[PDB]
């Protein structure tokens, strides 16, 4: 998959 | 350490006495964690924000051991698909990106 | 380059004739970018899966420059909230996670 993230 | 990329980066953590697999995330900046029972005080979190919001509940200076190296730091816990080690025990713990 | 983790980790890129910005992204499989114009041929594919997927076209082999890096690899094309370096890239750029 793929993850990036904004809190 | 040093850990090449070819493969998914999953390493053994240790949590609330528990022990469990993570991947270490550069792409996320918090740790969220799925199945762990954190003792002491939380808070609710709004996290994501595609599709809506994740509520999850934020514990502040959560002790946890990553590939050894026993730190401190926020720890989410909440439903997640995979469970994530993001940037902010990626620095406790001296990690870094290197080429 | 020794690249901290206490910001996000975004590095300056050169592809298909433009400079852009994206995050070193030790979560994510692929490299997934847009607004790109890449020369030569595609094929749709299909990622995500969280709500649903999301459609991108996938270029092999497409020369790219990674923090001064000159490499190849698979970039996908198509709408992403954050332009992203996955491991398929980081892997042609010898970038390791030490600690």
């Amino acid at each position: 998959l793929n993850f990036p993230i904004s809190p | 350490p040093q850990i090449t990329l070819w493969q998914r980066p999953i390493v053994t953590i240790k949590i609330g006495g528990q022990l469990k697999e993570a991947l270490l995330n550069t792409g996320a900046d918090d740790t969220v964690l799925e199945e762990v029972n954190l003792p002491g005080r939380w808070k609710p979190k709004l996290i994501g924000g595609i599709g809506g919001f994740v509520k999850v509940r934020q514990y502040d200076q959560v002790p946890i051991e990553i590939c050894g190296h026993k730190v401190i730091g926020t720890v989410l816990v909440g439903p997640t698909p995979t469970n994530v080690i993001g940037r902010n025990l990626m620095t406790q713990i001296g990690c870094t990106l290197n080429f």
